[PDB]
Formats: structure tokens, C-alpha cells, sequence
């Protein structure tokens, strides 16, 4: 069988969640009560009374979040033991979600996924929902990555991040938190998706008209990127792609993994109507620089590879008139070493709406995940604004007062820099 | 769950903290007697951060009021709310202060402090799990500078991983009742600035500014001046008891707003802030928040922030809201003020967002800054010190209780460093 | 001024026999070169160097000039079982296997043997320890939580701390190792809190009635921990947080000195405070820092380097 087990760690990957189990139970007809008045196994587990439990750990150093999950509309779908939760949170501090806080409900979480990965026979990977520059997401998912490669090691694993954005913040200190985790990131992950908050609040205003977005949009939006990832895995159509094919379509070299998502078509209900909405017109909304989700222009840049997925009333001619026509332009461009820079997979079941939500019923649509050279101005950003709090030493003894060294902060940028080279020397 | 031990200590502490308990068992919705007559669960959800329950379905604070006279015990004692404290956590002596730092610091206080810190600690072994420790004083008196001081330092000792925040009033230079105020100031920041985690800087001329100025007020009193620290004591730790789209814990607020060590000193702000027969007139959205909050008349520390760059800002709102609006306020906040933000720090502000609004309002915001303009508070209480300090006057009441010219010394020395600390990031 | 030394050891027979390697490369004198990366210091010695040139590279001058009525501080910085003790200690007694303590007594003695006969001097020696930010006197036991005060002329002190007349070297030596009999000590033999010693030599000439006094500091640190990789529950953790934020501090005010800011963040730190009046100013202070070439010790000695080049 094929399924996949996820987490949610932090208060971003709880809300992430919230949005995508809602999202897969409107898919599946599951009630927020576990009954449904084959496509389900990958996400949902019978209980023999028709009772269906996600394969999902919730996890937090904060009692707050998960409480909220506790006694909403969806508190008698989950198993209780699933949602973890803690005394203090990490309050924005790399070490205490490393070592300090994080030692004490590491057990507990590994006992669950061991439990979950126990009662599936065809494990398929794993997908990591967390925030890099928060306390917990950066810390806890280091310690919880290092366990995990150590423990099940030759599993997929895929993670879907918020990274810092060039103007928009929140926390003083995010600088420190994302350069320690995307030092970890590295070593212990198979394939990352990173998006970026300002990047979609500029999707939801351009595309969806809504001024004032708040985090229910985005979440909405991620949950339809990784729906649309896993619908090979649920769901029967022509050219279906599962993880391994994705990851040795997608990644040329072992350090080379960090893609770019992109979804089409993101319309509103008044613009729905009065469009054509074809193949060709959604595939060539997909290169736009101004519909990916990360502050990043592909154009300065070269393209490696790229993984193109269709759902709903797609045929493969189409496909191969767009990807034509997408190679014809000249704004585009491929690596030399890279002749044939496409992978192509159709499902028939098309995107479910969601009751009060902002996207209209649509009868295709794609969801495009590539790899280009023009990932490395945001880690330039990023390492910019590190090194320029770090020289004077600033927010330091936060971090070595909970038994944290003062050599990972320069082990941790000289990794960064030894990877933003890598992606300058494999573009030419 | 995160709880939050109280304590208020002289007359003013005293006061400011009845009005807070007000407010707050009105926020939660408890009667005086200490039922619980609310509308809402989430009232009752998180009330383990400040009350300790009873049986019948009674609730007591978690505070400890402590003074060397019963004046102001039997003031509380009496008033609206005096009957939902633990008659055991009141702790009083016979014999003031007597406006008297070396007194209750070293004399009065001192036969006191033994039961003070007993109550605290049955207090806080009754405590799930602890977060910090909350002190209302003012530095300018005897009591409750001294013996602030002293029980500031005896719960450090006992406790050093916990959080210490402290709401001081600090001495005035237009507005002074006292004529030994400056000998007190200087020698509660000398221990202030080693053994505390942050601290908020209030002083009444900005109280009543505000009040003569905002408000229209006519004739002001002590109650407004309370009332409006109490609001700003509620907006701080809204999210140890609510749930939002975006938390922020003490201890968050404390790695987010201090980037070394001494520098922790705070100035407070609330927003909205308008008069009856003005608010009919006015739209409240977060562009208006946001305006109030960062106006150099709105603070309650009588400091310009023009004079001097912000190290960091705290924002924290209060309400439902769009985090693309409140994003783009604190980013044009910054952009269109450079000339008052630390440029080797991007990203100054913090922005904390809970979603249950005070009672009667749509939407609030408090704020909590980190600048070098408060080193001219500093300034001039150390003119005051130094120019009463070369004669020697008023210096008898002190020696005669047990201290030495060499603790003042320190005192100043220590004011100073301090001062030439916060003036190298302008 | 300040100078940065780096002494290395040679590989001991306990671990020849498991194959490591040596990972050090040396450039001219003052350069060491660990995984391609370049470290500069001010003088680095090698596996060959004896004790002698240590001591007249590294605290003659400072000596000499503590006689002049001048202060002087001398740090000692190093994982375990990297050399620490070998070069501040050493044989006690061999002439050819002294240290740098033994050697600086010598010859401040020395000194006053051969000093005319209207020249008193009086030699006063304090030891005390800083554990868990609590300073604590190695000479008494009683006394565990001293405080810095300051006199009229804001030269801090430690209030309370013994302070005995010594008279010849034997003394000294005794009394160090009656202070090194209550330092704590983790279960092989590392330590866990800092030890300062004080050696305060006075003269006053009877005809001039001219009076001159000199301090000199000795700093034992103890090393940085990186607890992720070790396991630190309960105390150890404790002390491992105190020790880290200890050495940032005093790394924070090595540099203020070292790049002339204006504001040097003396009072971070129980250590920094004490040292004020022997750090800036006319002073002359020294950090040797002991490392290993074990190719088993790659992180530990990385860690090393990089302190020592916080200072600069
Ligand atoms: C019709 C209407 O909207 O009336 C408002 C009002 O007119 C204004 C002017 C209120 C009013 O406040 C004052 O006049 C005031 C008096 C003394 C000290 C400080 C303020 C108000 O009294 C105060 C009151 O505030 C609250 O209800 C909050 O929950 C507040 N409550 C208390 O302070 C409180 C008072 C008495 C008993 C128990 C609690 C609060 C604020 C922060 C944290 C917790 C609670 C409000 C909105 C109003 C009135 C009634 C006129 C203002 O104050 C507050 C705290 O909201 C003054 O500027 C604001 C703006 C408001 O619009
Ligand atoms: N998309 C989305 N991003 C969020 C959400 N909440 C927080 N973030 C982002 O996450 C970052 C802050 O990290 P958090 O996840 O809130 O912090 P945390 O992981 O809970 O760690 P601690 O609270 O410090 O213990 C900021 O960049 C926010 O923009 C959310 O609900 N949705
Ligand atoms: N806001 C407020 N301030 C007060 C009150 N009473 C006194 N103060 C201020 O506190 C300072 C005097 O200290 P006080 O507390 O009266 O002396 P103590 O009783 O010995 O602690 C002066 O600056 C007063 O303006 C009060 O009820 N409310
Ligand atoms: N530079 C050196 N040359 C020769 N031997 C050395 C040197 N440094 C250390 N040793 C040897 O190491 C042994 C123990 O070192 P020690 O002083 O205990 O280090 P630490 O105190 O850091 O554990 C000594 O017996 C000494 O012979
Ligand atoms: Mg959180």
C-alpha cells in the first residue's frame, strides 16, 4: 500500500494542518466525525466500527494551538494521543527547542511515529510541516530530523518551510533561527519546499482581489500545493508520479534538492467565468515571475529541471503543445547539461472547493515544482541581515545561556556559504 | 499553566494593583465575592494564570500586598474589591518608612521580609508551573523602594531561571512631592539594573499629559492614572490567557526586546485613547492604532523618543485583523522613520496578535519600546543626586540607620556606566 | 596590549597506538593552518619548544614590569588533557620541567634578594574561584558568596577575601596547592568554575619615601562545553550555561579592548568586573591557549582557536 504519515510542528505546521486535514476530508467525504455516510489509505486508517483516524502528529512546546485544535469542530477526528503538546514554549530561541526544551517530549513523539509507521505496510516517506525563524519549528525540527535519519534513514523525507521574507518580519531574532536550521536542513532532508509569507499575500491581492488577507488564505493555498502532490498517490489518471520518480526527476546532484512551488490557476469566482481557462493559458501562468511563491525572479537564473502535474480534464496533447511552446521562448532558461527539462503527470480528479474560501471551482488545473539557480538571493538576503546583527554580537547571550557554543553560528554561516557557492558553480 | 505570582508593595503599588485586580476580574468576569458570572468559556479557559481556585466555584487572586503601615491595607481591605483577596497575604508592620530608603531597606524591612517570603513561597510551590514574578512599586519612596528592592533580590536568589518584570514609577522632574526622592531613585536602579529580567519605566507627569491632553479630562485624579497602568498591565500579558493568531510569551518579549543584558529599561504606550464626545467622530482601525502607538505624546515615560533611536519595539494587538495590514504598518513605520531605528538591527518590531478584543471595544494595541532616549530620566535624577550629594544634606537619616557614603558612591557610579552604556548606540 | 599565544603538544603514547593523526600545519611563526583554514596569532609555538622560551616569550616582561609598580594579567585557556597544566605548573621542582608559575615566584624573588638594603617589600597572595556567578575563597572555606565593591578611586576589590603575607617560594607553592585542594573538580580532572590568583608586591623605599604596588592576575578558565553532544542533565548543564556565558563575556570585553571602543562592557560578568583596573589601561595581558593535534580532537582544539581569535 501507499501511505505517508505527517507532522506538524509549531504553530505555523499546526495551522498548516488544520487547513490540510480539512482540505483532505472534504476530498475523501469524511465528516469531521470520523464517518463517511481505496483513495483514503494513504491519509486515513479504518478502525473497524467506520471510525477513520489521520496518520498525523501534532506537535508543540506551547499548549496553546493545540488546545484551540482540542475542542474545535474536528476534536473527534483525532486520536487524542496524537496531539502533543508542552509546559513553555521556545520563545523564539534555537536551543531551548534544541537541547534545553526539546529533550522532553522527544520520546514521547518518537513512541507515536514508531506506533504510526508500525501499522502501515508500504511507508512512502514523510512530510514535515514546521517555520524556519520561530523557536520550536527551527530547533525541534533539527533534533527531530536527526533522530528520524538516524532511526528509519532510507524513508523519504519532504519538507514544506516558511522562510523569512526580504521586508516583511516578525521576530527580531529570525536571522539566527533560519541560518541554524538551514545549516540542518541539509544533511537530513530529501527535498524542500520553501515559501515565503509576502509572496502569497501578493498572490491574494493581485489574483484573489481580497486587501486584507490574514493566515487562513495561506494555508489554504499550501494545502492545495501538497494535495495536489499527493494526488498520484490517492487518486488513478494517466502518467501517475510518486515520490521517487518526483525526487530523480527533480534533484541532478545529492545537495542540489531545494525546489520552487507554483499553483495555477488562483481566480476568484467573478473572474472565474469570462476565462477560457485552457491547458496552455494555466501552463504558461505557471513561469510568470510574478505567481511563485518565493521572492525570487527565475529570470536571473538558469532552470535545472522542472516536474509538471495536472489534474482534472487534461490530455496529453495539450501537454506536449504547452511544453512546446514554453520551449520555444527565450526568457526561459535551461542548463546545457539538461537536454530534456521535463516531467509530466496527469490525474483525473479534479480540485475540490472548500466551503468559505476564496477559489472557484475550476475543471484543471497545475501545481509546477522546479529547481532553479535564483534560489540563492534569498539565502544572500538572509545572510546579510546575520552577519550584520552578528558583528556586533547582539541577542548572543540569549542563545549561550542554554549551553549553546559560539562556533555554530560561524560553522552554521560558512555551511550557507559553501551552499550558495554550490548553486553559483552548478548554474554555468 | 504559566502562572504569574503578584506582589504590591507601599502605597502606590498598593493602589495601582487594587484597580488591576479590578479590571482584570472584570475582564475574566468574576464578582467581588469571587463568583464567576461570565458569557463566555474562553473567560474561564486559561484563569489558573491569575487566580488560584476555592471550593464552592470561588476564586482568589494570586497576589501578596505587603507595606509597613495599615493605612493603605485597610484602605484596600474596605474598598469594591477588597473582599476577594486571601486575608493571609496581607503583610504589615506598624512602624513606616518614613520616606526613608535605608529604612525599609535595611532596618524596618528587614524584620518583615522573613513573612513576605514565606507567603511567596507557599504561593508559588501551589503552582503547576511557573513563569515569572510581577512587582508594582514606586522608586521614589521608602517602602517600596527598599523593600521592593530587598524582595527582588532575595526571590532572584531562590529562583534565577524565572521571569522579573516590574511596573516602577519613577520620579518626575516637573511633578515631585518628596524632597529625598533622589537619594531613593538612584539607589533602587542600582539594584534594579542587576537583578531584574525587564522593567517599565512610568512616570505621572506622562499620566497626567495624557490625561489633560487625550482624554479632555477636567479635574484628574490618582483613580484615572491607575487605570490606565492597569490597562497597560492587562495588555501585556494577553496572550498567557487568550488564544491569537500569533503568541508571544514574557520570556519572548524579553529575547526579542533585549539585545545585552543591562539594557532593559521600558517605556509603555496604549492605544486607542479618546475622549467621550470625540469617539463618534473617529474610525478605529489598525492605521489608527498604529499611528497613536508611535506619537511622542503617547507614552508614559516623560521621554521624547526623538531624542534617541529605538533598540527594539514591541507591538502587541488585541482583536480580529489582517496580519497583511499590521505587517505593512510596522515595515512603513520603519521605512518612512529611519532616522530613529538602530540600523545595525533589521526588523526592530515585534508583532504579537490575539483575538479577543477588551470588553466594549473592536480593537486595542499596547506598546513596549527599548530607546536611548531614556537615558535623560538618568540624567537628571543624577544632576539632583550630585547637587545634593557635595553638601552632604539629608544624609543623617541615612547614616543613622546603617548605611555608608561608599553604597552611595556606587550608586552613582553604576548610574553613570549605565548612562554612557545607552549614549554609544546614538 | 594584548598578545595571543598558541602552544601545542606532542601526541602521547596513549594514542599512538590507536593510528590518529597529527592536523596541524605550521606557516613561519605565527600561523596555523587546521582543515585548510588559516589561524594567526602572535606567536605559535610547536612540539618542540621548551619551557624556558614559554616563559621569556611569554610573562618575563610582565614580571619585570609588575616590579615597576605596574599590573599585569596572564589567562590560561584549554580543553582537558591538552597542556594547561604542563605549561602553568609543570614539575614543581625540576629546573628543566618548571612551569610558568614556579618561574615567575623565582624570579620575583630573585628580585628582592639582590635589592640593596633600603628597599622593604611585603608580598600578599589571594586565590578565589567563581562558581555558578558566585565568588567563593579557595584559602577558607567559610566565606562562599563575596561581593565587588569599589574604593574612592573606582579601582574595584573583592570585600572579605583572605589575603596572607608570604615570605620565600615554598610558601607560595604551598599555598597554591592548598587552594587547588577546594577547587571543583568534575570526575579526568576537569574543571568547573574559574580560579584567579593575586601575587601583590609592594616596595617602599625608607630614604625617598616613595611607595610602589603591583598586582599580577593568573586566570585558569575553564573550557567551553557543547552540551547537544555530551548529555548534560542536572548540575553539569547548570555549570555548562555559567561557563559558556562567562567566556562570551570575557571574549566581549577582549575585543572592546582590542578594536578601542569606547565603551568597554566591564560589568557583564563577575570576572570582567574583578579584572577591570588589570585589563585596560597601561596593562600588559597575555592569553596562552593549549591545544591538541589529535586528529581525535579536531572540534575541541576548533573551539579553542577560535576564542583565542575573538581576542585579536
Ligand atoms: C462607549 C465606548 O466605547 O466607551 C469607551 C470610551 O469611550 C473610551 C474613550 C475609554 C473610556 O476610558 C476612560 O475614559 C478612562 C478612564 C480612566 C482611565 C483610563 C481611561 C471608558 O471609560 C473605558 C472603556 O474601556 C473598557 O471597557 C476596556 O475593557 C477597559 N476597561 C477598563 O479599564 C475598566 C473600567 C472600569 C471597570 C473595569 C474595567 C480595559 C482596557 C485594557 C485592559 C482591560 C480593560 C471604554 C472602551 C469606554 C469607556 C466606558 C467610556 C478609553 O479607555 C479605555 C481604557 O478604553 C479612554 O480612551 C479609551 C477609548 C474609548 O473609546
Ligand atoms: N503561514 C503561516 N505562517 C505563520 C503562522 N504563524 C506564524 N507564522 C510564521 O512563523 C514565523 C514565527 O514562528 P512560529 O511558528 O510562530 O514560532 P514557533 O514555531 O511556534 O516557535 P515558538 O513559538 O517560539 O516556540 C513567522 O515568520 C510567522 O510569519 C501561521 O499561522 N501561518
Ligand atoms: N499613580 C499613583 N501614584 C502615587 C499614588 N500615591 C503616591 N503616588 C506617587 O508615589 C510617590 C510617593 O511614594 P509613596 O508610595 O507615596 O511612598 P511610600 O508609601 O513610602 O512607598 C510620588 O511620586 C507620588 O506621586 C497613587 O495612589 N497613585
Ligand atoms: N608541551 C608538552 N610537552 C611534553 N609533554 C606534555 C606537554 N604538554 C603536556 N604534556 C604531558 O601531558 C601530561 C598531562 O597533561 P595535563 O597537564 O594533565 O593536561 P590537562 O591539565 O589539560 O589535563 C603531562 O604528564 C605532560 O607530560
Ligand atoms: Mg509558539
Amino acid at each position: 500500500m501507499r501511505e505517508c504519515i505527517s507532522i506538524h510542528v509549531g504553530q505555523a505546521g499546526v495551522q498548516i494542518g488544520n487547513a490540510c486535514w480539512e482540505l483532505y476530508c472534504l476530498e475523501h467525504g469524511i465528516q469531521p466525525d470520523g464517518q463517511m455516510p481505496d483513495s483514503f489509505n494513504t491519509f486515513f486508517s479504518e478502525t473497524g466500527a467506520g471510525k477513520h483516524v489521520p496518520r498525523a502528529v501534532f506537535v508543540d512546546l506551547e499548549p496553546t494551538v493545540i488546545d484551540e485544535v482540542r475542542t474545535g469542530t474536528y476534536r473527534q477526528l483525532f486520536h487524542p494521543e496524537q496531539l502533543i503538546t508542552g509546559k513553555e514554549d521556545a520563545a523564539n530561541n534555537y536551543a531551548r527547542g534544541h537541547y534545553t526544551i526539546g529533550k522532553e517530549i522527544i520520546d514521547l513523539v518518537l513512541d507515536r511515529i514508531r506506533k504510526l509507521a508500525d501499522q502501515c505496510t508500504g511507508l512512502q516517506g514523510f512530510l514535515v510541516f514546521h517555520s524556519f525563524g520561530g523557536g520550536t519549528g527551527s530547533g525541534f525540527t533539527s533534533l527531530l530530523m536527526e533522530r528520524l535519519s538516524v532511526d528509519y534513514g532510507k524513508k523519504s523525507k519532504l519538507e514544506f518551510s516558511i522562510y523569512p521574507a526580504p521586508q516583511v518580519s516578525t521576530a527580531v531574532v529570525e536571522p539566527y533561527n533560519s541560518i541554524l536550521t538551514t545549516h540542518t536542513t541539509l544533511e537530513h532532508s530529501d527535498c524542500a519546499f520553501m515559501v515565503d509569507n509576502e509572496a502569497i499575500y501578493d498572490i491574494c491581492r493581485r489574483n484573489l482581489d481580497i486587501e486584507r488577507p490574514t493566515y487562513t488564505n495561506l494555508n489554504r493555498l499550501i494545502s492545495q500545493i501538497v494535495s495536489s502532490i499527493t494526488a498520484s498517490l490517492r487518486f488513478d489518471g494517466a502518467l501517475n508520479v510518486d515520490l521517487t520518480e518526483f525526487q530523480t526527476n527533480l534533484v541532478p546532484y545529492p545537495r542540489i534538492h531545494f525546489p520552487l512551488a507554483t499553483y495555477a490557476p488562483v481566480i476568484s469566482a467573478e473572474k472565474a467565468y469570462h476565462e477560457q481557462l485552457s491547458v496552455a493559458e494555466i501552463t504558461n501562468a505557471c513561469f510568470e515571475p510574478a505567481n511563485q511563491m518565493v521572492k525570487c525572479d527565475p529570470r536571473h537564473g538558469k532552470y535545472m529541471a522542472c516536474c509538471l502535474l495536472y489534474r482534472g480534464d487534461v490530455v496529453p496533447k495539450d501537454v506536449n503543445a504547452a511544453i512546446a511552446t514554453i520551449k520555444t521562448k527565450r526568457s526561459i532558461q535551461f542548463v546545457d547539461w539538461c537536454p530534456t527539462g521535463f516531467k509530466v503527470g496527469i490525474n483525473y480528479q479534479p480540485p475540490t472547493v472548500v466551503p468559505g474560501g476564496d477559489l472557484a471551482k475550476v475543471q484543471r488545473a497545475v501545481c509546477m515544482l522546479s529547481n532553479t539557480t535564483a534560489i540563492a538571493e534569498a539565502w544572500a538576503r538572509l545572510d546579510h541581515k546575520f552577519d550584520l546583527m552578528y558583528a556586533k554580537r547582539a541577542f548572543v547571550h540569549w542563545y549561550v545561556g542554554e549551553g549553546m557554543e559560539e562556533g555554530e553560528f560561524s560553522e552554521a554561516r560558512e555551511d550557507m556559504a559553501a551552499l550558495e557557492k554550490d548553486y553559483e558553480e552548478v548554474g554555468v | 499553566m504559566r502562572e504569574i505570582v503578584h506582589i504590591q508593595a507601599g502605597q502606590c503599588g498598593n493602589q495601582i494593583g487594587a484597580k488591576f485586580w479590578e479590571v482584570i476580574s472584570d475582564e475574566h468576569g468574576i464578582d467581588p465575592t469571587g463568583s464567576y458570572h461570565g458569557d463566555s468559556d474562553l473567560q474561564l479557559e486559561r484563569i489558573n494564570v491569575y487566580y488560584n481556585e476555592a471550593a464552592g466555584n470561588k476564586y482568589v487572586p494570586r497576589a501578596i500586598l505587603v507595606d509597613l503601615e495599615p493605612g493603605t491595607m485597610d484602605s484596600v481591605r474596605s474598598g469594591p474589591f477588597g473582599q476577594i483577596f486571601r486575608p493571609d497575604n496581607f503583610v504589615f508592620g506598624q512602624s513606616g518608612a518614613g520616606n526613608n530608603w535605608a529604612k525599609g531597606h535595611y532596618t524596618e524591612g528587614a524584620e518583615l521580609v522573613d513573612s513576605v517570603l514565606d507567603v511567596v513561597r507557599k504561593e508559588s510551590e501551589s503552582c503547576d508551573c511557573l513563569q515569572g514574578f510581577q512587582l508594582t512599586h514606586s522608586l521614589g519612596g521608602g517602602t517600596g523602594s527598599g523593600m521592593g528592592t530587598l524582595l527582588i533580590s532575595k526571590i532572584r536568589e531562590e529562583y534565577p531561571d524565572r521571569i522579573m518584570n516590574t511596573f516602577s514609577v519613577v520620579p518626575s522632574p516637573k511633578v515631585s512631592d518628596t524632597v529625598v526622592e533622589p537619594y531613593n531613585a538612584t539607589l533602587s536602579v542600582h539594584q534594579l539594573v542587576e537583578n531584574t529580567d525587564e522593567t517599565y519605566c512610568i512616570d505621572n507627569e506622562a499620566l497626567y499629559d495624557i490625561c489633560f491632553r487625550t482624554l479632555k479630562l477636567t479635574t484628574p485624579t490618582y483613580g484615572d492614572l491607575n487605570h490606565l497602568v492597569s490597562a497597560t498591565m492587562s495588555g501585556v500579558t494577553t496572550c498567557l490567557r487568550f488564544p491569537g493568531q500569533l503568541n508571544a510569551d514574557l520570556r519572548k518579549l524579553a529575547v526579542n526586546m533585549v539585545p545585552f543584558p543591562r539594557l532593559h529599561f521600558f517605556m509603555p504606550g496604549f492605544a486607542p485613547l479618546t475622549s467621550r464626545g470625540s469617539q463618534q467622530y473617529r474610525a478605529l482601525t489598525v492605521p489608527e492604532l498604529t499611528q497613536q502607538m508611535f506619537d511622542a505624546k503617547n507614552m508614559m515615560a516623560a521621554c521624547d523618543p526623538r531624542h534617541g533611536r529605538y533598540l527594539t519595539v514591541a507591538a502587541v494587538f488585541r482583536g480580529r485583523m489582517s496580519m497583511k495590514e499590521v505587517d505593512e504598518q510596522m515595515l512603513n513605520v520603519q521605512n518612512k522613520n529611519s532616522s530613529y531605528f538602530v540600523e545595525w538591527i533589521p526588523n526592530n518590531v515585534k508583532t504579537a496578535v490575539c483575538d479577543i478584543p477588551p470588553r466594549g471595544l473592536k480593537m486595542s494595541a499596547t506598546f513596549i519600546g527599548n530607546s536611548t532616549a531614556i537615558q535623560e530620566l538618568f540624567k537628571r535624577i543624577s544632576e539632583q543626586f550630585t547637587a545634593m550629594f557635595r553638601r552632604k544634606a539629608f544624609l543623617h537619616w541615612y547614616t543613622g540607620e546603617g548605611m555608608d557614603e561608599m553604597e552611595f558612591t556606587e550608586a552613582e557610579s553604576n548610574m553613570n556606566d549605565l548612562v554612557s552604556e545607552y549614549q554609544q548606540y546614538q | 596590549n594584548i598578545k595571543v599565544m598558541c602552544r601545542f603538544r606532542p601526541l602521547n603514547e596513549s594514542e599512538v597506538n590507536r593510528g590518529d593523526k597529527y592536523i596541524a600545519k605550521f606557516q613561519g611563526e605565527d600561523t596555523v593552518v587546521i582543515a585548510s583554514k588559516p589561524y594567526a596569532f602572535d606567536r605559535v609555538f610547536q612540539s618542540s619548544t621548551s619551557q624556558e622560551q614559554v616563559y621569556n616569550d611569554c610573562a618575563k616582561k610582565i614580571v619585570k614590569d609588575v616590579l615597576e609598580g605596574y599590573n599585569g594579567t596572564i589567562f590560561a585557556y584549554g580543553q582537558t588533557s591538552s597542556g594547561k597544566t604542563h605549561t602553568m605548573e609543570g614539575k614543581l621542582h625540576d629546573p628543566e620541567g618548571m612551569g610558568i608559575i614556579p618561574r615567575i615566584v623565582q624570579d620575583i624573588f630573585n628580585y628582592i634578594y639582590s635589592m640593596d638594603e633600603n628597599l622593604e617589600f611585603h608580598i600578599k597572595v589571594s586565590y578565589f574561584e567563581i562558581y555558578l556567578d558566585k565568588i567563593r575563597d579557595l584559602l577558607d572555606v567559610s566565606k562562599t558568596n563575596l561581593s565587588v565593591h569599589e574604593d574612592k578611586n573606582r579601582v574595584p576589590y573583592v570585600k572579605g577575601c583572605t589575603e596572607r603575607f608570604v615570605c620565600s617560594p615554598d610558601e607560595v607553592m604551598d599555598t597554591i596547592d592548598e587552594g587547588k585542594s577546594n577547587r571543583h573538580v568534575a570526575v579526568e580532572h576537569s574543571s568547573r568554575s574559574h580560579s584567579i590568583f593575586l601575587i601583590n608586591v609592594k616596595q617602599e623605599n625608607t630614604q625617598t619615601e616613595q611607595k610602589l604596588s603591583g598586582k599580577l592576575y593568573l586566570v585558569d578558565l575553564a573550557g567551553s562545553e557543547k552540551v547537544s553532544k555530551t548529555g548534560a542533565e542536572g548540575a553539569v548543564l547548570d555549570e555548562a550555561k555559567n561557563i559558556n556565558k562567562s567566556l562570551s563575556a570575557l571574549g566581549n570585553v577582549i575585543s572592546a579592548l582590542a578594536e578601542g571602543s569606547t565603551y568597554v562592557p566591564y560589568r557583564d560578568s563577575k570576572m570582567t568586573r574583578i579584572l577591570q583596573d588589570s585589563l585596560g589601561g597601561n596593562c600588559r595581558t597575555t592569553i596562552v591557549i593549549c591545544c591538541s593535534p589529535s586528529s581525535y580532537n579536531e572540534s575541541e582544539t576548533k573551539s579553542t582557536l577560535l576564542f583565542g581569535q575573538r581576542a585579536k
